[PDB]
DNA sequence: CGGGAAAATCTCTAGCA
DNA sequence: ACTGCTAGAGATTTTCCCG
DNA sequence: CGGGAAAATCTCTAGCA
DNA sequence: ACTGCTAGAGATTTTCCCG
C-alpha cells in the first residue's frame, strides 16, 4: 500500500489560488478526489478544486525524483 | 439586501440597482426587474 | 457636521464630485463622503478590478469558429493542455460544428466543451450531437469574449503560426493542418517543457493513473477519523485531511484521532 | 553537436519551431538555440514588452479631438496636472484648431503642444497659430494612439462626465462646459490630493517661484569644484553636485574639492 | 518649536508682522501663527468683471479679473443671453470665479445668465473695466493687421495682453500675477479648513481645564487657554470632540 | 542509493527484470536501471496503417494504431491523392505518427502524398488493418440508423470503437490504451535524450583513469568504470566534456 | 542665503524612473535647472530629467513641513 | 552593426531587417532600404 | 567560501472581432 | 447559477562550477 | 507596549476610434 | 531624433489612538 501512496505522491501539481493569476509552483499531489485535490506546497497543505490543478507526471523525471 | 449595478451586453451605459441572487468568484447572477441575468464581475459593480 | 452632509448632498447631485472633493470642500471624513457617493446612481460606473479563472479541469475543452482570408476555421482547444485541433469548414452553420465535435469526441476524451454564444455553438444540431456523445455543454456569458479567454488566444498563435508557412502550402486548409502541426508538437514550453500534445497525452494518462490509485486507496484505506465522524484521507507527520459530509478540511495532528 | 545544429536548421526551415523544441529535439544548449531563432526571418513577430513614458514638462500640453453625439469636442490637456480645456467645434478643420489653440496660448503659458498627425493638428493654419505664438509643435509617431496616452484617457473621463449631467443640459456644448467644471475643480485625486485647476495653479507657481531662485541662488552661490573645473550646484553634509560640461554627476565628499 | 511661539507674539506685539512672516522667520505651523495673528485686537481674488464692447461692428465679451488684471475675450457672434451665459460658464470651468460683478445690461441680467451663475455656484452684482477695455482696444488696432478676421484679432490682443505686457511693481506679466494670487487662494483656503477641522476639537492638559486645540504634531500638542499659547507633550493631553 | 544498485544488479543477474522495475523497487535514476539493463548481454508505438474501405458508395479512409488499435476513419469524397495526403497531414498534426504502413494502393503512392510524407517527417512502408476494418464496418451497420447522413455514422462508429468497447487484458479502452503507450514512448525519448546528453561527458573520480558519467546528483557522482557502476562524492571527481 | 536654499528644498517633486511606470514618492527639491532636477528621495541623491519630474508646492503644508 | 524588425502602420504583418539609426528610451528611429522610419519599441525587435 | 556563466524565474505587452 | 490567456522578450534572481 | 480603526498605499482593469 | 495614462474599487500595509 505504502508504495501507492508514494506512487501517487509523485505526480506534480500547477494550481492557481482565488485572486492569484499567475500559475503556482509545481506541488506535491498527496490526494485527487472527484472535485478537489489535496496538494503540499512547500510544506504547506492546501486544498485546491478540481477545476484550478494541471495535474501532469512531468516526464523529465529521468533525472530527479 | 444588496444592491448591483452592471454593464450588460455591448451597451456603454451603465443600469440599475439590480437585487444580488448568487455572487460566485468571477461572475455574479443578479435579478433586475424579474430579469435574470448573469454578469462578470468586471462589468458589476457591489454595494 | 449634519449641515456639512446636507450641503455636500445639494453640491454633488449637481457636479457629482468623488468623495475625496467632497470630504475636502465640506470637511467630511472618508467614511460619509464615500457614502454620500455610493448612494448616487450616476456616480456607479465602474467595476470591480479583477479576473476570473477559466475551468481548467482535464475534460474540458473550448471551441470558437475563426476567420482567415475569408474562410471560417473552426478550432477548439484542450484547457488543462493547450493541445489544439483545427478544421477549415465551409460554412459557420450548425451542421458543420456539429461534425466536427463529434469527430473530436471521437478522437480524444472530451467531457466537457465551453463555447461562445456563437449560433453554430448554440444550435439543435451541436446539441443533439453534444447529447449522443455524453458531452456537457457550457455556454460563456453572452458577449463576454474574456470567458473563452484559451481558445482565443490560441486563436491569435493558430493564426500568426499560419501567417509563417502559409506560403508552403498551396491551399488554406494545407496551412492551417501544418500550423496545427507546428503548435502541437515543433513549439515547446508550457509548465512542464512539453509540446501541447506531450503535455494533453501526459494530461490524460496522468488523470487516468491517478484515478486508479486513488480508488485502489480508497478501497483499502479505511479510516473513521474523530476531530462527526468523516473519511479519512491522508495522514503524514503532522496533519490529516478528512472529508466531513462534502466538506474537505485539514487538521493537525492534535484536535484530531483515528480509529 | 554540429550535425545537431545543422540538423536543427534544417527543421526549423520547415516547422518553424521555438528555441525550446530545438533544444530539446536535437540536444543543443540554450544560446545555440536561440542564435539558430534570432537568425529567422519570419519567427520575429513580437516586439519589446514595455511602455515609455510621455513628456510631462509644466509646458506641454496635449490636444485631440474626439466625437459625441455626431459633434466634434477638441479637448486639450496639461500634461504635468490634468488640468483639461474643451470646446465643441463646427468642423473638424484647420482653422477652428488653430484658434483654440491660440486661445489656449492666450490663457495658459503653454510651451509645447503634441498631438496625433490628425490633419486638424498637421495643417499650416495650426503651424502657423503655432509659430505665431512661440509655440513647439510636436507630433506622435504615426498610428500609436498610446503616444498621445495623456489627452486620450482624458477624453474618457470627459466623455464619462458628460454622461453624468448631459440631461442637466438643453444642448451639448453647454454639457462639455459643465463637465470641463467638474472635471478641474470638483473631482479632487491626483498627485498632490488637489483638482486640477489648484494643481496646474501649484505647478505653475511652483515653476516660477524655483525658477526665482534657482536663477538667484546661481548668481550667489559661485564656487568652481574639483573631482576638470565643473560647476557647483548643491553640497550637503556627504554629497556634492557638480555640472561637468552639459553632464550634471553626483559625488561623495570624498574624491570632491570645492574652491 | 516653544523657542519660536513666544519670540514670534513678541515680534507681533512689536510691529504686527503677518502671519505668513512668522511662518516663514520661526518654522511655525501657520495654525499657530494665525492664532498668534488673532491675539491682537488691532491686527477678493475671485471677483470678476464682464462687459460687452462692440469694434468692427461685432461684439466681444471681457472679462478682467480685478485683483490681478488677467483678461479673457471672445468675440460673440450676438449680445443675447444664451451667448453670455456660454461664456460665463467656460470662464468658470477654466479660473476659480467666485463672484461676477456686471454692469446691469440688457444680456447680464437674463434668466439664463442667472441659471448658470446658479449651477456654478457664482453670486451676481451689479471702475477697472473701462481702462482694461480701452487697453485691450488699443492692442486689437495694434496688432490687427497681422490676422485676417477679427476672432484671431482679439485672441493675439488677449496674448499680448496676458503673457507680453509686463509692468507693475515687480515686472511680472499678469499671467504670473494671476497664477500667483489663485495661488495664495489656494493657501489660504486649505488653512481656512485646517482651521475649521481643528476647531470643534477640546483638550484637557496635564489637572487643568478645557483649552481649544491648535496643532498636533507627532509628540508635541500645542493649545491655546486664556489667550496664552502653550506646548505640551502628548501623553500629557487628551483629546475629545466637540 | 548506494545500497540500491548493487541489489539492483543482482536481482537481475537472478531474473533479469526490466529496468522500469528496476527503478521503480529501488528508487534508482533511471539512466542508472538502463546501464544495469545495458550490463548484460543477454537482456513500434508510431507505426500508423492505413486504408482505403468503400461503402455504400462511399470512401472512408481508415487509420489504424498498430499497437494499440485505436482508429481513426474520415469519409473521403474521392479516392484521389490529394485528399488522402490531407488526411495524412490531419493524423500527423494530431498524433505522434512516425511511419505509414499502407497497402501500395493507387492513391498512397502519389507525389502529393509522398510531399506530405516528406514534410511531417513521415516514413513510408508497402494484418492488422482487415479485422480493424471489419470490426468498423459491423459499427458502422449497427449505428447507421441512429444518424441520416454517413459521415456522421462512420464518426459514431469511431467514437464507439475507440471509447466504448473495453477489451483485451485490463479491459482499457482504445483510449486509454493509445494514451498509455504514447506516454511510454515520450519516456523513452526523454530518456534516450538524458542518455544522449551525458554519454559525451567524462569524469576523472579519485587518482584513477577514465570513466563514463551516468548521473550526476546533488554531491554525489554515479559513474561507470570497467563494467561497474560506482558512486563518489562530486569534489573527489572533476568532470570534462569530449 | 541660507534661508533661499532651505526654501528651494521645501518643494516636492514626484519622479519616475527609466522602466518604472509608477509615480515615486514626494521627494525633496535640491536644484532645478533647464534640463535636470537633482532630488533627495530617502535620503539617496537622485538626478532624473526634467521630462520626467512633476515639482509642486503641496499646499497641504498647512500642517507639516 | 544591429537589426531591427518593425511593425510600422496598421499593417500586422511584420517587416525587416532594418539597420538601428538611433535607439532611444520610448521609441528608435530605423533604416529601412533609405526610408528613415520612427517606430515604438513596443513595435520593434532589436537583434 | 566566491565571482562569473548559466539556468530559472519574474514582469508585461499584443492579440484573441 | 461563473470566470483571461498564451508566448516571447528582456530584466532580475537563484543555481552551478570550479579557483 | 498592543489590538482595532482608520488612513495610506498597492494592484489592476476599462476606455481612450 | 521618442515614449500610456487616469480613476476608482478592492486588497493589503502602515499609522493612530487610547487601554
Ligand atoms: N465578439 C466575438 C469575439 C471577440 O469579441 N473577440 C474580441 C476579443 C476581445 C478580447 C478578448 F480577450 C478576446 C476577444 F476575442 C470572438 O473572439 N469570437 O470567437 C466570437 N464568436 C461569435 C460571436 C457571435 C456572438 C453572437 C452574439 C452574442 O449572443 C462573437 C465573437
Ligand atoms: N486612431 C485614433 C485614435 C485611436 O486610435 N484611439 C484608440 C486608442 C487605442 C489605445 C489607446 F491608448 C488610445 C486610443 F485612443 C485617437 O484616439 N485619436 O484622437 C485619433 N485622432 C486622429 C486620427 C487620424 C490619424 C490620421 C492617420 C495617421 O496619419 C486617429 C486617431
Ligand atoms: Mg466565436
Ligand atoms: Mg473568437
Ligand atoms: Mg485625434
Ligand atoms: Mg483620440
Ligand atoms: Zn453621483
Ligand atoms: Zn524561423
Ligand atoms: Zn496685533
Ligand atoms: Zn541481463
Amino acid at each position: 500500500l505504502q508504495k501507492q501512496i508514494t506512487k501517487i505522491q509523485n505526480f506534480r501539481v500547477y494550481y492557481r489560488d482565488s485572486r492569484d493569476p499567475v500559475w503556482k509552483g509545481p506541488a506535491k499531489l498527496l490526494w485527487k478526489g472527484e472535485g478537489a485535490v489535496v496538494i503540499q506546497d512547500n510544506s504547506d497543505i492546501k486544498v485546491v478544486p478540481r477545476r484550478k490543478a494541471k495535474i501532469i507526471r512531468d516526464y523529465g523525471k529521468q533525472m530527479a525524483g | 439586501n444588496f444592491r448591483v449595478y452592471y454593464r450588460d451586453s455591448r451597451d456603454p451605459v451603465w443600469k440599475g440597482p439590480a437585487k444580488l441572487l448568487w455572487k460566485g468568484e468571477g461572475a455574479v447572477v443578479i435579478q433586475d426587474n424579474s430579469d435574470i441575468k448573469v454578469v462578470p464581475r468586471r462589468k458589476a459593480k457591489i454595494i | 457636521f449634519l449641515d456639512g452632509i446636507d450641503k455636500a448632498q445639494e453640491e454633488h447631485e449637481k457636479y457629482h464630485s468623488n468623495w475625496r472633493a467632497m470630504a475636502s470642500d465640506f470637511n467630511l471624513p472618508p467614511v460619509v463622503a464615500k457614502e454620500i457617493v455610493a448612494s448616487c446612481d450616476k456616480c456607479q460606473l465602474k467595476g470591480e478590478a479583477m479576473h476570473g479563472q477559466v475551468d481548467c479541469s482535464p475534460g474540458i475543452w473550448q471551441l470558437d469558429c475563426t476567420h482567415l482570408e475569408g474562410k471560417v476555421i473552426l478550432v477548439a482547444v484542450h484547457v488543462a493542455s493547450g493541445y489544439i485541433e483545427a478544421e477549415v469548414i465551409p460554412a459557420e452553420t450548425g451542421q458543420e460544428t456539429a461534425y466536427f465535435l463529434l469527430k473530436l469526441a471521437g478522437r480524444w476524451p472530451v467531457k466537457t466543451v465551453h463555447t461562445d454564444n456563437g449560433s453554430n455553438f448554440t444550435s439543435t444540431t451541436v446539441k443533439a450531437a453534444c447529447w449522443w456523445a455524453g458531452i456537457k455543454q457550457e455556454f460563456g456569458i453572452p458577449y463576454n469574449p474574456q470567458s473563452q479567454g484559451v481558445i482565443e488566444s490560441m486563436n491569435k498563435e493558430l493564426k500568426k503560426i499560419i501567417g509563417q508557412v502559409r506560403d508552403q502550402a498551396e491551399h488554406l486548409k494545407t496551412a492551417v493542418q501544418m500550423a496545427v502541426f507546428i503548435h502541437n508538437f515543433k513549439r515547446k514550453g508550457g509548465i512542464g517543457g512539453y509540446s501541447a500534445g506531450e503535455r494533453i497525452v501526459d494530461i490524460i494518462a496522468t488523470d487516468i493513473q491517478t484515478k486508479e490509485l486513488q480508488k485502489q486507496i480508497t478501497k483499502i484505506q479505511n479510516f473513521r477519523v474523530y476531530y462527526g465522524p468523516a473519511k479519512l484521507l491522508w495522514k503524514g507527520e503532522g496533519a490529516v485531511v478528512i472529508q466531513d459530509n462534502s466538506d474537505i478540511k485539514v487538521v493537525p495532528r492534535r484536535k484530531a484521532k483515528i480509529i
